């Protein structure tokens, strides 16, 4: 519904169109990619995965630059900059950073430059100013009104999330640690050539990755209660496309078994997280864990305390998945609720909304 | 003694770099690197492996652009502009790009009047390209030919044999393919790039191609054209890799008569060229070794005395690189200029 | 209702399963197994895919050795000796060597034997075996013929449509060769085996080998013998591997020609068996492609119109089960006992 | 002199600039404003202050938006949209926030968008990720390169941290109360009017305004050593420019004594907080700490214990003057960290600005 | 010098001994190799690696039974049952265990029974008297020709060993998790085929696998100061050879750095764990540490401490060829104190010092 692009074109945005494509209900109005490679390599590349392989659908090229699915007619733009992106060319409101490398509010705010409302970010942004979002998380902190240019934290960071924020405010965590089954990915030096660092350079064909990410920061990023107290770096680790992690962490609940802590999940996985996250008992390993609804899937068995302070989650996810569903559900909310606002009409916040316009109201500022 | 630079540093600039000290007496006065990559990264990438493991050595890039190896220090600068590079700061005598950009002739002239004097490039260039390689078309290097580049590895890895095979038996035809290992020719996922398989990931698959080898050929000989081709393969290999080849040849034989010529061939001229053994082996067997290839001469079975497929490994970096250095020992030596 | 079996449920097993599960309108009443493979494990095997993911089918063990596939039970238990493998508890229709090791006659018969009529071996038999597969012999198959088999996927793949290609064009010689993956058919790491390749580790390496389809062309082609042949090469892959194949033929054309043949080949005859195209993809893209095997149209360059290279893909595992699933309700057609 | 920024002339803000340019040798300040004022009002608005009175030095009006001061040229601009600030169209680096309306690092990086680096609110945002910032707390705790937008927390709280950071530290709270004094500012009601909230509606002008505020948490924000353990009241009193809180704590030592304590921040005023903590000695009342460049202003006699458990702790601070000299001096930090002091960070080791420069392909940081 | 057998080509032994012949003055006459597999089979390994490639020198194959390794005799056999196996006969000192499966003692001792001395295997003990052994830590206190059924656990048990002896002892540890990146293992199958279990069940080729293992127990089962405190899984990676754990950790001693642990283990590199502990400081990936000698190596970096008593370290061992180092080492180990002795210098009038061979006397009538 709601103009929808991708600033670039990561591996994401294929799969997430591929989504976004299978994703039925789409309030989104995808229209046009910034893939700096024409209909053609927009169309080879995402029609074949690595992993789902040849789409089931059609990449019909329309244009030379435009490219339909079985009737999604779709542009795709080429340019590596901003500002020359049809957003406002194209109502586009909703946008999707695929170079990974507008971490900036500025490059978004050139898409919006360009016309964009609302982008997001795959990663999380080092613009601290936007606040970063994942479903069954924080999803919920975005109303309207927030953040524009938009943001939302690492599939790393956006799989933890919820249940780190679940078991803990389940069980209570003073502090601890986490690594990840972290992938093989391109923003690593398939072989040995410099990359600044030695780390992604190093051929990860055959090697984890030493280094420190931001998941065990980016964690309290939307939790607030989890502040600094976690940490240690995950870990990215020869694998196509499997992202499983474990954390083990203090406690100051009374420490009960590893066991009432996945009733806890299936809890959460219930409750508030149903589809959003899952969790398992069957003793499975990386690959099956495959096109993922969850951004958090989690085995029963491999949770283990010692002194009720320890205890191990085994957790598991894809970044693809997880940030497409993620990004599948996010422009819904923003689309369900930014365009075709329709405020309420209570007069009790009647003027707070022109104070949310403007809040140098005749009276509105509060607290200085 | 030769003042050549190094541009691009390319894996193999570490690889001819421990080539270069793995050589003993060097006619090379190769104090000089160029890439974007940081001075200690580089360093490290010299000083560490994935093929090599960590290099056996000593690794301190002096003050910045100086690298203290064993005390040899080495310049190196982060700079893509050709005539930015300082080959006149020590006067260059040899171009040695890595960027695999170079396969112009007009770069190498960036570089040459920047301060250098001899070009040679890895890869085939594009081009008015001389071609150069041990045992074929070495012997051609003269000191007014400057611009050249070098065969690929896999272009180096047949090159002589196979015209002293069409020597030995002569050809008829001919068609080979790599087992190539994958390199910077494709993004480690399938991300945007001129061919959608050097695009591709298949970091897990392989990438049918053909390097300018299965032209290369007929560039590098004087009539092995055309009827000698094949494709090229890279494949899920991080390491030395083979090749294959069926060759359509005049004499009538048998294979192991052939292997025998390809014995006998191995000593004296193919003398740290290539080799042809039969203990069954597979990748790794031949890391970091000398020759570009060996010959399963067991398995370079033959289809009536014409039809004759052959076994053919390579060291794709190092031994490349070795002949790189061989090809540059080659110019380094008979330096008239 | 053909009350097929298979001992030692391999990888062809959930294969076949699943292929019996996606071929719907099964006359194949396959209810009995055996393996070393756990009971439940099995499942999960089939229920957890390395290749096709974890199996998107409803899965249960029922009581123990039936499996109710999305509800359909299949017995199975674990053994190895044919005689006790009790194959007469349902007057087994078919045997299907899964295991792997019983390529002899005997136990193939030991199997009827032990309670069943007809054997196909999932491999190239031992010797005295015909084989029957697609393309060739399928037809040339009679339900009389009880113990047959099905040689490898790759000769699976290979066989037709070079024959048809031979028939269509007339092959004076050839030399193929697979890009074949890793497989349980060598170890996984450094271990010992018969041969030291696959007793390699290797799963970063390549085995320079020949399967038996470098020969069965002869045990399956009546004109296309000897003359036909080349090597093997268990190359890096985990999954759906390619195959090249040069041949000196008589037919003078180029590729093209041959292309729309082999074009018109699917047109007629690999429809649902093979495939082809040139739309450049790596092998994953190959994956679960029920049409078996798959060409590069392109790449196949001519020499001199009769040395011909030629590229061919093949899903070594789903279309190899698939070829045998079709063999296998073409053994449930005209079945005659 | 770096191009630091303001947003708005926000009743605080002329007074950090007079205090500012008050201020003898700061590395620091802005070329130009942007609000609705007109310089020459601006400048009126600026000169004679209702508190500080007419400034010791006359900034001439070079126009409706330029102006020097007193020989310093200075913009200011008319606008209300953090969009189109002519930041980097001025080289902005770092600004200030006025309104107050931005209690989000999204109004935020607007600023940073239209080209600046970082920003600072005076007043507690709601961006948990923004950590507020005040002397002698969270300084070298502040590192540049981390949350790139940050703001400081209510003077009351940049005046509450400075003893407290050491109070519990030295003492040691159970759990205790503060209560402060507030001088009547803009965003209450001067002659009882409408604001959505009913407290900061009423004529301020003679009742006082009874309000809560975060303060007493937002103080854990910084500082969760003491998190949950206090909360209290502000106190809107009808004073020109004037606060002073009285917090009441139980303290594991005993019925230690007050002076003591004083003493001890007789100690830590002679200590951390040089200018900032203050305790005096002197029978002093709302003016008689006008335009101190202390925060924190504590009498020790005026201060005292009840049960030696229980202690309270009378501490004045100006909300307007004491702001500045603590944030004008806060802003400093970020020049004391700032991004290389633009000076000799990149001896070519890093080939990085390049690859800052050519974000993408030379994939030298890309995190993923 | 001391009669070395290879039972079954362990591919541990393979490199222990590529070690051995790599060693200097092993007083370990290695004599034998029972490969099921022939001089051909048992050679071909010898001369060439998967991790290290073909060997420096040649193994060159003597008669189609017993080879040299460059003019050292070696002989081979083909058997799979140790009381199938002539080791009197050839005097065979110590068990060379590379069947990797009789972690029972009998089976192993009868190899003693064979003719043997001293048990040695890379066996976690299946039974318990078994003495859990390792360089480092517990080595010193094997009693010369006491209990000859030893052997050493786990790669990562006996990697764990220096730190999870150091950290307590240097720290003091309440308990703590660990979790190493385990390369895929031989025993466990390549592909999605038959298994003992569901784990391994899988082509951890391209999955990955983490799983119980008894290490921590080992460890413990070695140094029960922490015994049943610490837990954590390996992790199975597609690694021909890498092996680095990490350690999360609630420590005792106060939240103190990591570099004082890290100098400690400076300390304890220049402590007894010399060697087979390493301080790693230069950023380095896993393959680097190739044919490495430490069962530990520690980054620098990684070392975290989480909440000062909670710290994450990592660690880092050549799974196999360090092991293997490992293995040389113990066997020297016990070669030095090896039954060379003065062989029963002691004297009592004691008639068990006499019947102690003539056990059989009602006279002494052994206690039992
Ligand atoms: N894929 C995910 O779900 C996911 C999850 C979290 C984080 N990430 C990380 O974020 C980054 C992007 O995500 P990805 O996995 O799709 O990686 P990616 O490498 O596919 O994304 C970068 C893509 O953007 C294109 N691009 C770069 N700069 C451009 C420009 N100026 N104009 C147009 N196109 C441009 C590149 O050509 C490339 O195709 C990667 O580093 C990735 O590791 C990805
Ligand atoms: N082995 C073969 O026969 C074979 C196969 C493929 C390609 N090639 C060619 O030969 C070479 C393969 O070996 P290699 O080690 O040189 O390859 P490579 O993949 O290492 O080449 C890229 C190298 O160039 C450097 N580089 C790129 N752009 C640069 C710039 N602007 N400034 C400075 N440095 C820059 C990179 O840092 C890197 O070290 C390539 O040049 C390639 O084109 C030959
Ligand atoms: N798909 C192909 O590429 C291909 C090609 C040609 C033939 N095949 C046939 O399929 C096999 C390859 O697939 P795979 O996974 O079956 O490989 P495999 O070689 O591992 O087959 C053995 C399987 O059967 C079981 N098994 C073996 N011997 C047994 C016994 N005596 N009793 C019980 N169970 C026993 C094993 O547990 C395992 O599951 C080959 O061995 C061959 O028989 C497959
Ligand atoms: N002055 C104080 O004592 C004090 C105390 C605590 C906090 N503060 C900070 O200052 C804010 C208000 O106090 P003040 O001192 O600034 O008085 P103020 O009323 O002057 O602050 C608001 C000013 O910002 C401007 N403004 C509002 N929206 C704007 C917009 N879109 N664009 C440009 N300008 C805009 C207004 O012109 C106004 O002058 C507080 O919300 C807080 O952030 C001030
Ligand atoms: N290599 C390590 O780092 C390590 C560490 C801890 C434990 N282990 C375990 O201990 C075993 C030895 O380690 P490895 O490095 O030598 O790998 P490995 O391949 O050598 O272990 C398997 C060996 O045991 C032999 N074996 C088993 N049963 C046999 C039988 N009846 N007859 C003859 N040989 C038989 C095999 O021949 C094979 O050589 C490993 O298989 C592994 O399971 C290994």
């Amino acid at each position: 519904k709601l103009k929808v692009a991708i600033n670039g074109f990561g591996r994401i945005g294929r799969n997430f169109l591929r989504c976004w494509h299978g994703r039925k209900d789409s309030p989104l109005d995808v229209v046009v990619v910034n893939d700096s490679g024409g209909v053609k390599s927009a169309t080879h590349l995402l029609k074949y995965d690595s992993i789902l392989g040849t789409f089931k659908a059609d990449v019909k090229i329309i244009d030379n630059e435009t490219f339909s699915i079985d009737g999604k007619p779709i542009k795709v733009v080429s340019n590596r900059d901003p500002l020359k992106l049809p957003w406002a060319e194209l109502g586009i409101d909703i946008v999707i950073e695929g170079t990974g490398v507008f971490v900036d509010g500025p490059g978004a705010g050139k898409h919006i430059q360009a016309g964009a409302k609302k982008v997001i970010i795959t990663a999380p942004a080092k613009g601290s100013d936007i606040p970063t979002y994942v479903v069954g998380v924080n999803e919920k902190d975005y109303g309207h009104d927030v953040a524009n240019i938009i943001s939302n934290a690492s599939c790393t960071t956006n799989c933890l999330a919820p249940f780190v924020k679940v078991l803990d405010e389940e069980l209570g965590i003073v502090k601890g640690t986490m690594t990840t089954t972290h992938s093989y990915t391109g923003d690593q030096r398939l072989l040995d050539a410099s990359h600044r660092d030695l780390r992604r350079a190093r051929a990860a064909a055959l090697n984890i990755v030493p280094t420190s990410t931001g998941a065990a920061k980016a964690v309290s990023l939307v939790l607030p209660q989890l502040k600094g107290k976690l940490n240690g770096i995950a870990l990215r680790v020869p694998t196509p496309n499997v992202s499983v992690v474990d954390l083990v962490v203090n406690i100051e609940k009374v420490g009960v078994t590893a066991e009432d802590v996945n009733n806890a999940f299936r809890k959460a996985a219930a409750g508030p997280l149903k589809g959003v996250l899952d969790v398992c008992d069957i003793p499975l390993v990386s690959v099956d864990f495959r096109c993922s609804d969850f951004s958090s899937t989690i085995d029963s068995s491999l949770t283990m305390v010692m002194g009720g302070d320890m205890v191990k989650v085994v957790a598991w996810y894809d970044n693809e998945w997880g940030y497409s569903q993620r990004v599948v559900d996010l422009a819904d909310l923003v689309a369900n609720k930014w365009p075709g606002l329709e405020g309420s009409v209570a007069s009790g916040d009647p003027l707070e909304d022109f104070c949310k316009d403007n809040p140098a109201d005749e009276e509105c500022k509060l607290y200085e | 003694k030769l003042k050549v630079a190094i541009n691009g540093f390319g894996r193999i600039g570490r690889n001819f770099l421990r080539c270069w000290h793995g050589r003993k007496d060097s006619p090379l006065d190769v104090v000089v690197i160029n890439d974007t990559g940081g001075v200690k990264q580089a360093s490290h990438l010299l000083k560490y492996d994935s093929i090599l493991g960590t290099f056996d050595a000593d690794v301190k890039t002096a003050g910045d652009s100086a690298i203290s190896v064993d005390g040899k220090v080495i310049k190196v600068v982060s700079d893509r502009n050709p005539v930015n590079l300082p080959w006149g700061d020590m006067g260059i005598d040899l171009v040695i790009e890595g960027t695999g950009v170079f396969v112009d002739r007009d770069g190498a002239g960036k570089h040459l009047q920047a301060g250098a004097k001899k070009v040679l490039i890895t890869a085939p260039g594009k081009g008015d390209i001389p071609t150069y390689v041990v045992g074929v078309n070495e012997e051609g290097y003269t000191h007014a030919d400057t611009i050249i580049s070098n065969a690929s590895c896999t272009t180096n890895c047949l090159a002589p044999f196979v015209k002293v095979l069409d020597q030995k038996f002569g050809i008829i035809k001919g068609t080979m393919t790599t087992t190539h290992s994958y390199t910077g020719d494709q993004r480690l996922l399938d991300a945007s790039h001129r061919d959608l398989r050097r695009a591709r990931a298949a970091c897990l698959n392989i990438v049918p191609t053909s390097t300018g080898a299965a032209k290369a050929v007929a560039l590098v000989l004087p009539n092995l054209k055309g009827k000698l081709n094949g494709i090229a393969l890279r494949v899920p290999t991080p390491n030395v890799s083979v090749v294959d080849l069926v060759v359509q040849v005049s004499k009538k034989t048998f294979a192991e008569e052939v292997n025998a010529a390809f014995r006998e061939s191995a000593d004296n001229e193919l003398k740290g060229i290539l080799s042809v053994c039969d203990e069954p082996l597979v990748s790794i067997d031949f890391r970091c070794t000398d020759v570009s290839s060996t010959i399963d001469s067991s398995l370079t079975m033959v289809m009536g005395d014409d039809m004759v497929k052959v076994i053919a490994w390579y060291d794709n970096e190092w031994g490349y690189s070795q002949r790189v250095v061989d090809l540059a020992d080659i110019v380094a030596n008979k330096w008239q200029x």
